[PDB]
């Protein structure tokens, strides 16, 4: 621990120096406030080169014709895709709908995201016109890094003289193409000089300070810091607004190699600032020698809809409030119909969200697949690959996979019907080799594990996949009309999208689980949540306002933890009245850091909460008026349950799993000697079956994958 | 609506 180089009296830098973690971080963050502390970080001052008084906007003049025609001399345009996340299969469709062999896709992976990366390889390794960056930044939600990562690609794609581009676009995975490429071209090819940045349109003094571009930050530590206050270059304007954008590689060369005031006084203080792709291209350009050539148009359409959208979901992220647009819907198709100004793409599109609305853009733009084509409707998602290795994972997802696999064994073993030997029993072997969501229709179906287990009548090793799906436990009491239409129980509560990104609902004892509620129209009305543990505890009641206009509701009750394993019972009462009930399931953990639970560790972690209740306030008094009487049998088997581990402690578990859990099937992915396990690619479900939607091939006569 | 995803301080 080496002092500081100034003494440091900034309420904002003495927070973040007590919340960084690492010390090259802390080194960092008082280099940085000290500096600026000396008036030697950021520039005062600034040349500005604009010729016009003022801002350009040259309009353009939407007709019809001005996309129709055939151009002599088309445009290529270099694609750069900005991607993080596990969602490869709906990459792979966006980008078959956007490849033409005359253009070139550059592709940045987040350095944190190792399994997209795996998949974009095998991309690049197809096409001759397609590169991944070797360089990978980890791209955090609002980062310095966005700017850096996009400055860094522009100088490798001018470099690349291979590669004869004349535009500059942007694009992450959830973006998705809403006209032709061809229409496209034409558009470009008609303004190739125009440079097209989308501006805020609002007050320019809010925004920026509802951007923080007064502020000073430091990236570090996958953190955005706030550090203090900053003042606005003078003799400059300051502008911004949307930072997904279509620049051409006039402009991109002059931010590239220019080494004039401009250019390098704004480099140097964007380093320092938040969303910086927001705002620095804008800055530039309307006070560069090329101000004559912005028009106020990315071309997009981005589906903002803030009171879903800013819920100051990103502070533990970034030390500011942030806001994100919302996933299209099917309701939205009418949107990309409109012919009001110009648009070529919009954002953003979740096919774990939804995937109907991707599907009619796609054929909308160019037409249906093939009668019998397999898979239309379906979406897979890995959410676990081995080469990541286990201590990717966590003890609660180890233990559920491993549970899930037994599961799919057991169903093998009892599907074959014979009185001779068994050919469908198998031992589990090693850790699961993959994880994937499944999802039909919009309706999310389940897990699906690929593991590996020996057979044993021949005793040969065997690959197979088990899809697993859960049981229905929301009921409706009530005999008699309300206002609720469902409940649940989870965690990671998306506010935006309004479901919860765990999917599976998959807790532990060390879990804080949030139970939801879904409301329809109707009056006002109030009503009462009770929460019952797996032994007739009750843990918690409180009521709750329904408004008038409430959709969804949603708390956390503070329950000391741990939680006590088992299946516990959520329920809703409308004075007293029956109304609804659901069940969740508390699994009790096999592995301790990835290794099988010792009985010590057992003990501790599934006897139930430390302080020996749930809450302060106690609830015995409500047991006998809702009929839940404490079994002292069952409360003492219990007991004897968690002390147990190994084979024991592994039937406790799969009896759980099995109760809250269906094995819908489970496939080969090779030769099986259980006669009645079907071939994974000859399934529906499997992850090994066809899906042409999302598969890429041989460049067609036309230039096009699609 | 507008752009710019900042929403301020908290
Ligand atoms: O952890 C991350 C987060 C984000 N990113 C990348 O950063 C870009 C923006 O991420 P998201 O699309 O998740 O962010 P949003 O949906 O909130 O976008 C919105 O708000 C943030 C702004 O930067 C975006 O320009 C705006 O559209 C994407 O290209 C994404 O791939 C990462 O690489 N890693
Ligand atoms: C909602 O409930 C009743 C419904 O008529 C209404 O009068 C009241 O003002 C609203 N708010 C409450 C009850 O808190
Ligand atoms: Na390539």
């Amino acid at each position: 621990d080496q002092p500081p180089k100034c003494d440091i009296s900034g309420k904002e830098a003495i927070s973040a120096l007590s919340r960084a973690k690492s010390k090259h971080c802390r080194q960092e963050i008082g280099e940085t406030y000290c500096r600026h502390k000396l008036g030697l970080l950021m520039p005062e001052k600034v040349t500005r080169f604009c010729p016009l008084e003022g801002k350009a906007n040259k309009n353009v003049q939407w007709d019809e014709d001005s996309v129709e025609y055939m151009p002599a001399n088309p445009v290529r345009i270099a694609f750069v895709l900005v991607v993080h996340g596990r969602a490869s299969r709906q990459l792979q469709r966006m980008f078959k709908a956007i490849y033409h062999k005359d253009h070139f896709y550059y592709i940045h992976v987040d350095k944190r995201s190792n399994y997209l990366h795996r998949q974009v390889l095998q991309v690049s390794r197809q096409y001759s016109n397609v590169r991944v960056t070797p360089w990978r930044m980890a791209t955090i939600w609002g980062g310095a890094s966005l700017l850096s990562t996009y400055l860094q690609s522009m100088r490798d794609l001018l470099e690349m003289t291979d590669w004869p581009w004349d535009f500059f676009i942007n694009l992450s995975a959830a973006d998705y193409p809403i006209r032709t490429n061809d229409q496209l071209v034409a558009f470009l090819s008609r303004y190739r000089d125009m440079n097209f940045l989308k501006s805020h349109g609002r007050d320019n003094a809010r925004f920026i300070r509802k951007q923080g571009l007064d502020r000073l930050f430091l990236e570090c530590d996958a953190h955005m810091w706030r550090l203090g206050d900053r003042r606005i270059p003078e003799g400059i304007a300051v502008d911004g607004g949307s930072d997904w954008f279509l620049l051409n590689r006039r402009f991109v060369e002059y931010v590239t190699f220019s080494t004039d005031d401009l250019v390098t006084k704004m480099k140097q203080f964007y380093s320092y600032t938040l969303l910086p792709a927001e705002s620095f291209f804008h800055t530039v350009l309307e006070n560069s020698p090329h101000c004559d050539t912005m028009v106020d148009n990315n071309l997009r359409i981005t589906n903002w809809n803030r009171k879903l959208g800013c819920k100051c979901q990103y502070k533990h992220i970034v030390d500011w409030c942030g806001c994100s647009p919302n996933d299209f819907k099917p309701q939205d198709f009418h949107r990309f119909q409109q012919t009001a100004r110009p648009t070529f793409f919009a954002r953003k599109f979740e096919a774990v969200v939804n995937q109907e609305i991707i599907g009619q853009l796609d054929y909308y733009l160019y037409g249906n697949y093939p009668a019998g084509t397999p898979g239309l409707r379906s979406y897979w998602e890995n959410v676990y690959d081995e080469p990541d290795g286990i201590h990717s994972l966590s003890d609660v997802t180890l233990t559920l996979y491993h549970s899930f696999a037994r599961l799919g064994l057991r169903r093998a073993e009892t599907s074959l019907h014979t009185d001779g030997e068994n050919s469908c029993r198998y031992y589990p072997m090693g850790h699961p080799a993959s994880v994937h969501l499944y999802f039909l229709a919009d309706r999310f179906q389940g897990f699906l594990i690929k593991h590996h287990a020996t057979n044993l009548a021949v005793s040969k090793l065997e690959t197979l996949e088990t899809w697993v799906m859960p049981k229905k436990v929301f009921k409706i009491a009530s005999p008699d009309f309300g206002r609720l239409q469902f409940s649940e129980v989870g965690t990671d509560w998306d506010a935006k999208e309004r479901l919860f990104r765990n999917f599976g609902g998959l807790l532990g004892p060390m879990d804080e689980p949030v139970g939801m509620q879904k409301w329809g129209k109707g009056p006002n009305v109030t009503v009462t949540v009770i929460w019952v543990d797996p032994v007739n505890v009750i843990a918690a009641t409180y009521d709750i306002l329904i408004e008038s206009t409430a959709e969804f509701t949603h708390y956390k009750p503070p329950l000391n933890l741990p939680l006590r394993p088992g299946v516990w019972t959520v329920k809703i009462l409308h004075h007293w009245v029956p109304v609804a009930e659901t069940k969740f399931l508390v699994a009790p953990l096999t592995f301790s850091n990835r290794q099988p639970i010792k009985p010590e560790e057992a003990l501790k972690l599934h006897n139930g909460p430390l302080r020996n209740a749930y809450m302060e306030q106690s609830f015995q008094s409500l047991n006998p008026v809702l009929s839940l009487p404490i079994n002292p049998a069952q409360v003492e088997q219990a007991r004897r349950n968690a002390a147990s581990t190994g084979t024991a402690l592994e039937g406790w578990l799969d009896s759980l799993v099995g109760g809250m859990w269906t094995a819908m099937d489970i496939c080969a992915t090779g030769p099986t000697a259980c006669p009645v396990m079907q071939t994974c690619s000859q399934t529906a479900w499997s992850s090994f079956s066809p899906d042409p939607k999302s598969e890429l091939g041989a460049v067609k006569p036309d230039g096009r994958l699609r | 609506e507008e752009e710019g995803a900042g929403g301020g301080q908290g």
